[PDB]
């Protein structure tokens, strides 16, 4: 109200409204789902078009051979944060000959976002991210909020109507965590999860975007006729 | 962090007034009275030592300050602002003059440097004006004895005699009746003590009054002998006893 | 009304942020007192540990700035420690540059100048503290110099700070009106501490245990604080006459 | 480059400058013009280290042309020569100094007088009736000391200049491929196309 | 450093500081440009509220940027000096590096670029100046006339006016200027330019300045008497 | 009014309202505690299980500084991470120049001065965390708690977050009933109980317990996380006491 | 006042949303992508008849294989064009090849959100970037001041955009010839323009693999306008 | 943060005016009147000191008339402290030019430089403008005797006769009435003093309330002399012209 | 005085066929008259069907190959996984080398 003019101001109840407004941009974004087993991790994203002449906005970005994310909210902010992740993954490989742990990548994203919430002149990031990866401790899924809060999960969803997919994953938890050594079934579970968030529209061949990383699987993105098999 | 106030805090109002300078002058008006009188063979500057507590040792608080051996200063208004201005004035007398010409600046030019510092606090980013008016007395070979007033705006004017602060309006009228161009230094000191008594409520003695002169060279205060051309400082602060001696002939 | 938020002049020529910093000074509800002996300078301050979960040995508002200089603070502990760290840095730098120990009055002036800057520069706020510096100076002898949020400072024969400063001040004034000297005419610092505690008891009208007080003593070439058991010995001597 | 000469007569200043450009082993060009017009009545010839000569000359030219446009006024030869001297005096204590020596020939329209200034790369300025840089003066000054008169015509100045060039062509070891000669007077700057 | 964003968008998509800079131009004295078949004429209004002026030394309204290009303006006089100095420096820089003087379009594009920059840089306000830039490209005999404004947009004009009451003189030019047959001589072009200013000026005395630019760096400012002869001939034809 | 719209502004009371609003964010956070024992310190924190999809034991909250200091905080988690990052820089530079690992009181002031610095200007926001930290140095065990104002003191026991009142009362009983002191293993058990008891203020969702400790005898003065059998033993002891 | 980088309660940046309003006031620009090339067309919209309309430059070459049309505060486009040209040329210097149309567009869009208290405000202009590369063929992108860019088969920006986009929805199919696209841009520009469309107040351009980016002569466009008039009178 | 307290000194009003410049001009309209008159054989500068005192040391006092070099002087109207900042900058520019070209700086070039400095404070930096208007009296060998004025906007213009400060409307009308082109310095001296005498807000015009200066080629042969009048010399010229 | 350069010996050979190419090198690494390693790989697969060797001072050689491999990675990131053609790789390596024109990589590179 009187306390939402900038990110450097607490409200009388201890809230940061500019951060909360940045969180609101994610809720307007298109739905994206993340889930994992013990061998693989999967991203599923519903892409949004401007109209029937337009392309569908890409949602998934590769960060390294073993890591990548999906976005919901301001796309240019996701480009800035994913570029930072690419650099940090790269620094780890060049200097230490070491693939960057997914948990450490989450810590780095948290700290980068935090600096934009405590200083004058800046603004919070207006995007949410779902990071999947396979490192020395197996498969991982992270959820990033521009408040700085990063959380490790078995499954989750962000964007508009993400609550339907999140409840489905909460039911299916005991089933999909056991889908080891079967990439196609794990993606099926993710496609079924994201379906619990659709209204009026359904998953088409230029609508659907899928990514997977695992034990002997580099981070790869599937679009176009490559996802028709799952429609 | 970083100073993010890079804009002026003093600006022109629709009526053409610079508010912050006017308000600084109001702070000076509330300040304790100080005065200066120029004689043919010297200048006197004086003020009241308004002690904040009787447990305070008011001799450790100097309202009259030596700037150079031949230049002294007194103020009305905010004490702390004065103290830092005295530090800056002492330093600028060296950096912008003595380290260049090998001699101390003439009164008018040191006044000019102090004025410039006060002007800049009126235009520079993220600062308020100084809340003091200064009276600067001094002597130099080619200009003789002189007395200047410097205001928060940075403006300065030369005076034969003047007063600033609390009871300045009444004190200036008192000085207009007594001043002539034939006064000797002792006459000016006498008039200074008479003028200052009017604005002082409580005790009026050598311990509650601070008074200094710019007069003859004091070879006894030089600290060394052997160089004929060096004859000692013309600034001298009167002692508590010296003031009381002149209060009997009052 | 933004002339109340930053350090610029009000229409009356006042600095409200400076005035409000003086009010923050009494937020701890602690009173302090300083007096001078023949050979020493003593400072005492109330100690209140309101929480049983606190480690009482870490609750302090007296600071050892240098070997010779001590400082008691009236105001919140964050601003107190800010000022303490700076005073320690300034004293150490002085000794390095000029080859002799920083005098008590010179450190007070330096901290007062820093405070003056906060009243003139908008981006910096005043510290909500009053700083009382004590030492036995090698030139001036026993010394008390006190700084405030306005950038004002002066020397004292004796002084008091806190919510009930006036009561202590008047009590001290009355004693020095009788004795007609600028100090406590006593040989040992132990008896000067006993004088300081006695006159605080008289002025505040309250009794003190060993854990209710905090004492700092400056002698030639060192400033030190007393332990609870040293204070207890002081309290026993007061009660026994 | 090599030989640059100057002579101030009654009503004009004459500058003579060699045409050769030599890259160590070979003479790459024999028609090089070692001069820049700074303003309608001011000409500057130059010699020194390769590259720096033309870079400095064009830099000066640009600055004087800028002044002319800003004020709608032509600076006096004295004022131009002072500006050039300061630039070279600044340059000599730089990281990499301009290794350039110049002659400035101008006609002052206010005083109705020709003026010749000699400035070396250090910023050493002198006003002269005649001047040179490098070894040129060693061969020509004894001839100029003998024949020069302050009331000489332009034609007499050119004839004395021919005698100087002939002595240079006789006793100098280097082939400088002749000189381009330019005259600066009340009507401006012109080139003598047969010399 | 002072970084405050003074030029920003409003809810309706307007940048008010740029639009208010145009209001400063509206207040400035009228300037007009007309191109003939082989010349361009720049006319300027001088407000006669200031007499006891020394006209020898007072800043003239038309400024040479190079020997072949001129610039006139309407708006804040102090602001215009900064644009004129920058343009003059760029003109010499172009000669130094390209070894050819600026085209009129290039010089216009540069000045317009400077004006645009001051509409999305922190800590600065836009120029309260619109300009008319006229001249001939090197070794070209085709007349050139361009206009710039505070926003930084620029364009070429057969004839144009800026400043106070420029709506009136543009009205005149739009009905009196024929594109198929532009003023064939210097005389005809100067006459049409003086006529256009007489719609707005007041007394045809020291209130009208006229500068003629022809090809090959031929630029001359007309005197009071020469302009006065145009003023005389125009009204004697009008008495009919 | 308007005194609460900008950091570092004194109100007519002499208060910094922006710092007081930061405390509200701290009070909104989960419960975290610290217990000082005979030869060390124990830290414990309540981790709210927002969903079944949270991977158990993975989202670690307690942080190590150097090798001998543990840090836990309640409020805005990112702010706490920023403070620990600074603490790690401070500890590194101290050890670089002076060789010895940073003493706990020395480390306390480094955090204190940094947090206090964020109350001096309007260009920064105060920290939205209260941090409980400590460890073992050459003078023994030390436990500290640091507030948004920059204020810190030494503690026998400390608590912050939504269930701080409940926790404080439990800590006060331990101080009274053990003037001689508490063993490191006893302190781990007691820490488990206190977090379980303090979880009543957050009873809607279930939680995960996380404990760490530094002890001269039990961990060689190094900070370690309580894991496996010792953690389960503490969970059992806690569950027995609430029933 | 309020920060230049402030979010609204709906999660949108105030300044970006306001710049989009300025673009709505701009003159119309239309692009149509076919398998034979991409066409770009603009409304010139001269403010007065004395303004020489061929000095209005709202279609611009970035490289031989990439063109661009603008709508909104067109002065703001100059530094964007400068950056685009530099990025295209720099990539050719570093990699001895043509830059991809998408990569060029992304480089331009990276400038967009570089404002705060960097430039003081967002750009007040939208761009249609058209081109060809070997990997993705003929492409048309819409670059906004939000930093977002969408690829389009056909797109209209400026004051007549929503009427024009509805028209493009009906007319575009994957088999359009270059000639059919040219007439289609002219037809829709004529529909949304205030003044009557001719070769002096409208401008056409195209990008083909063979000939690269070309701005059409007024004589060439005049013929296509005459061809349009006759085929509309043909039924 | 800090934006809250920023007055924004360099913005346009909806009418396209610069607030701070306009308000600074309002300030200057209360300053003592300064007049400059240009004649064929020299220039006169006359200015009124603001309500003075009998205890002010006049013979060492300077608030209106300042020397920039041997050929150029200025009359000040506005904040004296602001003026001295600019005056020192102008003195340095003149010496910079003399060092660079070995010729005295032409009057207009000095005026343009100071005016550009004033302009800068209106367009960037977020600082308040200088509350000063200058009258420049000078001589160079290109244009001869010249009068200019500059104000806080950084705009400058040339004049045959001009006033700044208080009552400029009344003063300018009186000057416009009696000024002629063939006028001489001694006639201009009289006009300047007569104009101040009629426009002054004081009861009478006396020597202690005036500062006076002339720039004459009344220096022995082809050279120029500046004369800052002494208090007694102002008293004599007041008697000579019949005002006292 | 410190010499930042050394010589690790080695010999490499590249031959282009009609529809193939070979890049060969010996595996011996040396300083002065000593053998450091009998098998230290010197020719590297850099991705996108490109092989590279930077022979001479091995520290500079390893640094250059490492930076080029990195350049291939970022080319994919920045240009939609486009394959880096051999001519484009060559021009890119020129800029990597000339970037240190006044403190050169002391190697002879072949791709
Ligand atoms: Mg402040």
């Amino acid at each position: 109200n009187n306390y939402d003019g900038d990110t450097v101001t607490f409200s009388p109840t201890g809230r940061l409204f500019q951060v909360e407004y940045a969180l609101e941009a994610i809720k307007q974004g298109s739905v994206t789902v993340g889930l994992r087993s013990n061998t693989h991790a999967v991203l599923v994203a519903l892409k949004r078009n401007a109209d029937e002449l337009s392309s569908y906005q890409k949602k998934i970005i590769k960060c390294d051979e073993h890591m990548g994310l999906s976005l919901a909210g301001l796309a240019p902010d996701a480009r800035v944060l994913s570029n930072y992740l690419r650099q940090q993954c790269n620094y780890s490989s060049l200097v230490f000959n070491r693939k960057l742990a997914v948990e450490r990548a989450g810590h780095l994203l948290c700290d980068k976002a935090q600096k934009n919430t405590q200083s004058y002149g800046g603004r919070p990031y207006g995007v949410g991210l779902l990071i999947i990866g396979y490192d020395k401790s197996g498969a991982h899924l992270l959820e990033f909020q521009p408040s700085g809060n990063v959380t490790e999960l078995y499954g989750t969803a962000i964007g508009a109507r993400s609550q339907g997919a999140k409840t489905y994953l909460e039911r299916t938890l005991d089933t999909f965590i056991k889908i080891d050594g079967n990439p196609d079934e794990l993606i099926k579970a993710g496609v079924e999860a994201i379906s619990q968030s659709l209204r009026d529209e359904s998953l088409t061949v230029d609508n659907l975007s899928i990514a997977i990383v695992g034990k002997d699987t580099p981070f790869t993105i599937y679009d176009g006729e490559a996802v028709a098999k799952y429609i | 962090m970083t100073d993010r106030y890079s804009f002026s805090l003093t600006t022109f109002s629709p009526s053409g007034k610079l508010g912050q300078i006017d308000y600084a002058l109001t702070a000076v008006k509330q300040g304790v009275t100080s005065l200066g009188i120029k004689a043919t063979n010297g200048v006197v500057i004086a003020t009241e030592k308004k002690s904040s507590s009787p447990l305070a040792m008011s001799e450790t608080l100097s309202k009259v300050s030596l700037l150079t051996p031949d230049i002294g200063a007194v103020y009305s208004g905010m004490g702390p602002d004065y103290r830092v201005l005295v530090d800056k004035s002492r330093k600028v007398a060296h950096t912008s003059y003595k380290r260049i010409y090998g001699e101390y600046p003439p009164t008018k030019l040191l006044v000019s440097e102090v004025a410039k510092i006060m002007q800049e606090a009126t235009q520079s980013g993220g600062v308020r004006p100084f809340g003091v008016s200064l009276l600067i007395a001094g002597h130099d070979e080619f200009n003789g004895f002189s007395l200047y007033q410097v205001d928060p705006s940075g403006s300065y004017f030369p005076w034969k005699a003047t007063a600033i602060g609390k009871g300045s309006v009444a004190a200036k009228t008192f000085l207009e009746k007594r001043w002539n161009d034939e006064l000797e230094l002792e006459d000016a000191i006498h008039i200074a003590l008479l003028t200052l008594k009017e604005s002082v409520e409580g005790e009026f003695n050598g311990d509650t009054i601070e008074l200094a002169i710019i007069g003859d060279e004091n070879p006894d205060l030089l600290g060394y002998t052997g160089i004929p051309t060096d004859k000692g400082p013309r600034f001298r602060k009167l002692t508590s006893q010296e003031i009381n001696d002149r209060l009997e002939a009052l | 009304g933004y002339d109340r938020h930053i350090t610029i002049f009000s229409p009356e020529g006042r600095l409200y942020q400076v005035e409000y910093a003086f009010k923050a000074t009494n937020q701890t509800n602690i009173n302090s007192l300083a007096v001078r002996g023949k050979d020493c300078t003593v400072v005492i301050s109330q100690k209140k540990v309101p929480d049983k979960l606190l480690d009482p040995t870490t609750v302090s508002y007296i600071f050892c700035i240098s070997r010779t200089i001590g400082m008691v603070v009236n105001g919140p502990i964050p601003d107190a420690r800010n000022a303490a760290l700076r005073a320690k840095a300034e004293a150490a730098e002085f000794r390095y540059k000029y080859g002799y120990d920083m005098p008590c009055d010179v450190l007070a002036k330096r901290m007062a100048n820093l405070s003056q800057i906060y009243t003139q520069r908008a981006y910096m706020r005043p510290l909500g503290v009053i700083l009382t510096f004590v030492s036995v100076d090698e030139e001036l002898g026993p010394s008390i110099y006190k700084t405030d949020p306005a950038g004002y400072y002066v020397g004292y024969k004796a002084t008091a700070t806190g919510p009930k400063q006036q009561e202590i001040t008047t009590n001290l004034e009355n004693h020095f009106k009788k004795s007609k000297i600028d100090h406590i005419n006593e040989e040992s610092w132990e008896k000067v501490v006993e004088f300081a505690i006695t006159h605080m008891i008289d002025a505040l009208g309250t009794e003190f245990s060993k854990n209710d007080l905090e004492v700092g003593v400056a002698t030639k070439d060192k400033f030190f604080t007393l332990s609870a058991e040293n204070i207890e010995e002081r309290l026993v001597a007061i009660a026994e006459q | 480059m090599d030989i640059i000469l100057g002579i101030r007569v009654q009503d004009s200043v004459i500058l003579a400058s060699s045409k050769a450009v030599t890259r160590g082993i070979s003479v790459l060009k024999d028609s090089d013009d070692k001069t820049r017009q700074l303003s309608p009545h001011t000409l500057m010839s130059f010699a020194g280290e390769a590259g720096d000569t033309v870079q400095f000359a064009e830099y000066i030219q640009a600055n004087i042309q800028l002044y002319s446009i800003r004020e709608d006024y032509e600076l006096s030869p004295q004022a131009v020569s002072s500006f050039v001297r300061q630039e070279l005096a600044k340059s000599i204590r730089s990281r990499r100094p301009y290794q350039v020596n110049v002659l400035i020939g101008g006609y002052d329209k206010k005083k109705n007088k020709p003026e010749l200034y000699q400035i070396d790369y250090l910023g050493t300025k002198v006003e002269l009736p005649y001047g040179a840089h490098g070894y040129s003066g060693f061969y020509t000054f004894s001839l100029l000391d003998h024949h020069y008169r302050p009331d000489m015509t332009t034609e007499e100045g050119l004839d004395l200049l021919k005698l100087c060039v002939q002595e240079l062509e006789k006793r100098m070891p280097m082939d400088f491929k002749g000189v381009i000669v330019k005259i600066v007077d009340k009507d401006g700057i012109r080139q003598v196309d047969d010399f | 450093g002072y970084d405050r964003a003074l030029s920003i968008f409003s809810p309706d998509g307007h940048i008010f500081q740029v639009e208010y800079a145009l209001e400063a131009v509206k207040r400035g004295t009228c300037a007009v440009g007309v191109k003939g078949k082989n010349c361009v004429v720049l006319g300027c209004e001088r407000r006669s509220t200031l007499k006891l002026q020394d006209t020898r030394i007072t800043p003239s309204k038309v400024s040479k940027i190079d020997s072949h290009v001129v610039l006139s303006f309407s708006g804040l006089n102090a602001d215009s000096r900064i644009l004129i100095e920058k343009a003059r420096v760029e003109a010499q820089s172009h000669r130094l590096t390209l070894e050819d003087p600026v085209t009129v379009e290039y010089l216009t594009r540069y000045v317009a670029g400077v004006q645009q920059r001051y509409t999305q840089s922190g800590g600065v306000r836009p120029f309260g100046v619109s300009t008319l830039i006229a001249g001939f490209d090197p070794r070209d005999d085709e007349p050139k006339l361009y206009q710039t404004e505070p926003s930084g947009i620029y364009s070429s004009w057969s004839a144009q006016t800026i400043g106070r009451n420029s709506k009136t003189v543009r009205e005149f030019l739009e009905k009196n200027y024929d594109r198929k047959e532009p003023p064939a001589t210097v005389e005809e072009c100067v006459k049409l330019t003086v006529r256009s200013l007489l719609e707005v000026v007041q007394t045809g005395a020291k209130n009208i300045e006229i500068t003629v630019v022809k090809p090959d760096s031929d630029i001359v400012a007309l005197s009071s008497e020469e302009i006065n002869q145009y003023v005389t001939q125009i009204e004697q034809e009008k008495q009919e | 009014t308007g005194y609460d719209l900008s950091n570092s502004v004194f109100s007519p009371d002499g208060r910094n309202f922006q710092v007081e609003y930061a405390v509200k964010a701290v009070e909104n956070g989960t419960t975290s505690i610290g217990i000082k024992c005979n030869d060390g310190v124990v830290f414990a924190v309540e981790k709210l299980i927002t969903s079944k999809l949270l991977v158990p034991q993975k989202n670690v909250k307690i942080q190590v500084v150097d090798r001998h200091i543990g840090c836990v905080y309640s409020g805005l988690i990112p702010d706490g991470r920023h403070l620990v990052n600074r603490g790690r820089e401070e500890a590194a530079s101290f050890k670089k120049l002076y060789k010895t690992p940073i003493p706990i009181p020395a480390f306390a002031d480094r955090l204190g001065q940094y947090v206090q610095a964020h109350t001096l200007y309007n260009s920064v926001r105060p920290f939205g965390v209260s941090t409980i930290f400590g460890g073992v140095d050459k003078n023994g065990a030390h436990l500290y708690m640091l507030e948004p104002s920059g204020s810190y003191w030494g503690y026998k026991g400390a608590a912050t977050g939504k269930g701080r009142q409940s926790a404080k009362a439990e800590l006060e009983k331990l101080v009274d009933h053990h003037p001689e002191g508490l063993s490191a293993r006893e302190a781990v058990k007691q820490a488990a109980k206190i977090i379980y008891l303090a979880h009543e203020d957050n009873k809607e969702k279930d939680f995960e317990l996380e404990i760490s400790w530094c002890s001269l005898s039990e961990t060689n003065g190094l900070h370690k996380f309580v894991k496996g059998d010792l953690l389960q033993e503490a969970i059992d002891f806690a569950q027995k006491e609430i029933n | 006042d309020r920060g230049v980088s402030t979010f609204s309660p709906e999660g949108r940046l105030f300044q970006v949303e306001y710049s989009l309003e300025a673009i709505k006031l701009g003159s119309t620009a239309i692009g149509i992508a076919t398998k034979e090339g991409v066409v770009l067309g603009v409304e010139k919209r001269a403010t007065s008849p004395l303004l020489e309309s061929d000095s209005i430059e709202k279609i611009v070459e970035i490289d031989r294989h990439i063109g661009c049309a603008m709508s909104g505060l067109t002065a703001d486009a100059r530094s964007m064009i400068e950056h685009a040209r530099t990025a295209a040329v720099t990539h050719n210097l570093y990699y001895d090849e043509d830059i991809n149309v998408e990569s060029l567009t992304q480089s331009v869009c990276d400038l967009a959100l570089r404002f705060g208290e960097l430039m003081s405000r967002p750009f007040g202009v939208a761009l249609l970037i058209a081109g060809h590369d070997a990997d993705d063929g003929y492409q048309l992108f819409h670059a906004e001041p939000s930093g977002t860019f969408y690829r389009y088969n056909a797109k209209a920006i400026g004051s007549g955009s929503e009427g024009a986009q509805a028209e493009l929805l009906n007319e575009w199919h994957s088999s359009l010839t270059l000639k059919e696209a040219e007439l289609l841009v002219l037809k829709i520009l004529k529909q949304v323009m205030e003044e009557k469309l001719d070769e002096n107040n409208a401008q056409l351009s195209c990008i083909t693999k063979q000939d690269g980016f070309k701005i059409y002569d007024n004589e060439k466009t005049a013929e296509l306008i005459k061809e349009l008039k006759e085929k509309e009178a043909a039924e | 943060g800090s934006r809250r307290y920023d007055s924004r000194t360099t913005i346009f009003s909806p009418e396209g005016r610069l607030y701070q410049v306009e308000y600074a001009l309002e300030s200057i309209s209360h300053a003592g009147t300064a007049i400059g008159i240009m004649a064929s054989d020299g220039i006169v500068l006359a200015a009124e000191r603001k309500v003075t005192s009998t205890l002010l040391e006049q013979d060492t006092s300077t608030e209106k008339l300042y020397k920039l070099n041997d050929k150029i002087a200025v009359a000040v109207a506005g904040l004296t402290a602001d003026a001295e900042i600019l005056i020192n900058t102008a003195r340095i520019h003149a010496q910079n030019y003399l060092k660079t070209y070995n010729e005295d700086i032409p009057v207009e070039i000095l005026v343009r430089r100071l005016s550009d400095i004033k302009q800068g404070y209106t367009q960037h930096g977020g600082l308040r403008p200088f509350g000063v208007s200058f009258i420049y009296a000078g001589y160079d060998d290109r244009y001869g005797y010249q009068l200019y004025t500059s104000n806080p906007s950084g705009n400058y213009t040339g004049w045959k006769a001009i006033s700044v400060g208080a009552n400029t409307s009344a003063a300018q009308t009186l000057l416009q009435m009696d000024y002629k082109d063939d006028m001489k310095v001694d006639d201009a001296i009289e006009l300047a003093l007569k104009t101040l005498s009629k426009t002054t807000d004081s009861s009478a015009l006396t020597y202690d309330r005036l500062e006076f200066a002339t720039i004459r080629k009344g220096a022995n042969d082809g050279e120029v002399y500046q004369k800052i009048f002494k208090p007694q010399e102002i008293k004599d010229i007041l008697v000579k012209t019949g005002i006292t | 005085q410190f010499n930042p350069y050394g010589d690790n010996g080695g010999t490499i050979l590249g031959i282009a066929g009609e529809d193939f190419a070979v890049l060969a090198g010996d595996t011996r690494n040396i300083t002065d008259y000593s053998i450091n390693s009998r098998y230290e790989p010197k020719v590297f697969d850099c991705g996108d069907n490109i092989v590279m060797s930077a022979n001479g001072f091995a520290a500079d050689g390893d640094a250059l190959v490492k930076r080029f491999k990195n350049s291939v990675k970022w080319y994919h990131f920045d240009h939609n996984d486009k394959k880096l053609s051999i001519n484009s790789a060559a021009r890119n390596i020129q800029h990597l080398l000339y970037g240190k024109r006044f403190f050169p990589y002391y190697v002879h590179t072949i791709i």
